[PDB]
RNA sequence: UCCUCCUAAAGAGUAACGGAGGAGCACGAAGGUUGGCUAAUCCUGGUCGGACAUCAGGAGGUUAGUGCAAUGGCAUAAGCC
RNA sequence: CCAGGGCUACACACGUGCUACAAUGGCGCAUACAAAGAGAAGCGACCUCGCGAGAGCAAGCGGACCUCAUAAAGUGCGUCGUAGUCCGGAUUGGAGUCUGCAACUCGACUCCAUGAAGUCGGAAUCGCUAGUAAUCGUGGAUCAGAAUGCCACGGUGAAUAC
């Protein structure tokens, strides 16, 4: 958790003072990371979900949830109840180690790193990233992989208005575009 | 390994290795190598770390993967705004460089499908 | 967290070639090697690059030369 | 692409440009000499440049400083 | 032959070759109990991903759901695990 | 008479070719053996510069003597190891050289980058009887420049004909 006492020291003054707040219980903090994997070729093959939930927990480090379609889908051919992806929450001390090793392991073996957005913010603070290449996190080897599996992380905050969401990552170097 | 931004071919010498790189063939290559001081015929394999690191700011004098991808679009966009000759046959999809189309010019047409 | 149904969680170290060597929990399996971190991409400059993209009319400077 | 030694310009567009730059903004430049570079002191003229049978306007910006004039006078028309 | 609504005139019942629809089953869980849970449809953000899969959040408040027609009921859920 | 443009267009169909799809090959290094022909407002050594196309300086030659002009397949050695792969070279971007008043339409060539279709080809159909087919290079005319065409020249060199 050594982003999370970095944050209990020097965010959050950082950000007090930023915002003028009356307390300690209003800077916004990140309570959640979850981790989709919409696989959507399941209907094919139900080996190749799993061959995407063992990534999943190669890159979390905790077995993920196979998601089962909620309504029914023609235009994709699915029927309610089939598993179609497959996601992971990260809280709390895994979730900090998580963030560490994503901003400072994976998102510089971006092939073409230019910034992450500015304007992918969901409008509450809650920020969403795509990644379209699994194989930047150096858990999964490269021989191994059969295909390419692209996933995309949401990290949830408790901010108010997302411009309190902005500044809250730019305090971990989330470094921006 | 990870030779400007992808590279991992293995078993192959590292003048063929290296040209996996958006931006080097086989003459590029060649002066990365020397100017690295490695013998181009060994393997990715058989690299010590205190070589691989040599070669990543040896390729990372010339423009590869990443950057030359804008550089030539853009310079294709500059073109195609520009609403020059060559612009004008980059929007069609025809051959710019001068060369017949009566007959010939599948790679800019594709295949003849009607 | 439940038992015996997650993967090998385990502390490694990890080492970059700008000099960052840094100690995380991941199940990589151990000792992952690095050749780029946080603070050795190019984010400062390499972001730059074609950002500067270069004049025209100074090309005919360099072809007229008078 | 050809001759490094001094680029190509026609002179009757030559002299008829120094005249031009130095009397402002006018009508546009009729003109011939397609095969002519676009030399940097042409910037914002409105030259007409044949195509054959007409003389189109094309409005010379900084980035055509390379070129020449015909490139941007499309010769043959099509479907 | 049976079920539901209207005709049917605010109890019940009530006809016509009057107006609309269904049934001749299913279920070893879709039954019993205990514990838990709360929908539809939009909106924004998000790899492939698209009106429309899977995620995150907000609005909304049952417009959802009920093995099967329609009415009555259902949040203490009779709905979901 | 003149300038500019067209003869080079491009949904497509055909003819004749060229280069391929590779290991009887590719690439790297070393090295051997030709014939024929051209050359003066022409051919252009050697030397120097340039990665290269080339440039500068410039002898010699109207020629069995000078130049174009190092023939290439071959052969040795190394590597590649059957992959759309060190196969293939299209296309495109950038940077150039030369010719010419001028290279945009619309030249050839070089350099760097790119690296597509193609894994032997349906029905059909062509050429060839021996120094032939096949394959390898060289020269010439036309020509300021611009051929995979044409016309010539030699190298290696078959199979089969009841």
């Amino acid at each position: 958790a050594k982003l999370h006492d970095y944050y209990k020291d020097e965010v959050v003054k950082k950000l007090m003072t930023e915002f003028n707040y009356n307390s300690v219980m209003q800077v916004p903090r990140v309570e959640k990371i979850t981790l989709n994997m919409g696989v959507g070729e399941a209907i094919a093959d139900k080996k190749l979900l799993d061959n995407a939930a063992a990534d999943l927990a190669a890159i979390s480090g905790q077995k993920p949830l196979i998601t089962k379609a909620r309504k029914s889908v023609a235009g994709f051919k699915i029927r309610q109840g089939y598993p179609i992806g497959c996601k992971v929450t990260l809280r709390g001390e895994r979730m900090w180690e998580f963030f560490e090793r994503l901003i400072t392991i994976a998102v510089p073996r971006i092939r073409d790193f230019r910034g992450l957005s500015a304007k992918s913010f969901d409008g509450r603070g809650n920020y969403s990233m795509g990644v379209r290449e699994q194989i930047i996190f150096p858990e999964i080897d490269y021989d191994k992989v059969d295909r390419v599996r692209g996933l995309d992380i949401t990290i949830t905050t408790t901010a108010k208005s997302d411009e309190e969401g902005r500044a809250l990552l730019a305090a971990f170097d989330f470094p921006f575009r | 390994a990870r030779i400007a931004g992808i590279n991992i071919p293995d078993h192959k010498h590292a003048v063929i290795a290296l040209t996996s790189i958006y931006g080097v063939g086989k003459t590029r290559s060649k002066a990365i190598l020397a100017a690295a001081g490695i013998a181009e015929d060994v393997k990715i394999s058989e690299l010590s770390e205190g070589q691989i690191d040599t070669l990543r700011d040896e390729v990372a004098k010339f423009v590869v993967e990443g950057d030359l991808r804008r550089e030539i679009s853009m310079s294709i966009k500059r073109l195609m705004d520009l609403g020059c000759y060559r612009g004008l046959r980059h929007r069609r999809g025809l051959p710019v460089r001068g060369q017949r189309t009566k007959t010939n010019a599948r790679t800019r047409k594709g295949p003849r499908k009607p | 967290m439940k038992k015996d149904i997650h993967p090998k969680y385990e502390e490694i170290t990890a080492s970059c070639s700008c000099g960052n060597v840094m100690k995380i929990r991941s199940t990589v399996g151990h000792d992952l090697n690095l050749d780029v971190c946080s603070k050795c991409h190019p984010f400062f400059t390499g972001k730059q690059r074609d950002v500067a993209t270069g004049g025209r009319v100074d090309r005919f400077n360099k072809r007229f030369n008078i | 692409r050809s001759l490094k030694k001094g680029p190509f310009i026609d002179l009757h567009l030559l002299k008829k440009v120094e005249k031009a730059v130095e009397s402002g903004d006018k009508k546009p430049l009729r003109t011939w000499s397609r095969r002519s570079t676009i030399f940097p002191n042409m910037i914002g003229l409105t030259i007409a440049v044949h195509n054959g049978r007409q003389h189109v306007p094309v409005f010379v910006t900084d980035e055509m400083v390379g070129h020449k004039l015909g490139e941007f006078a499309p010769t043959r028309t099509y479907r």
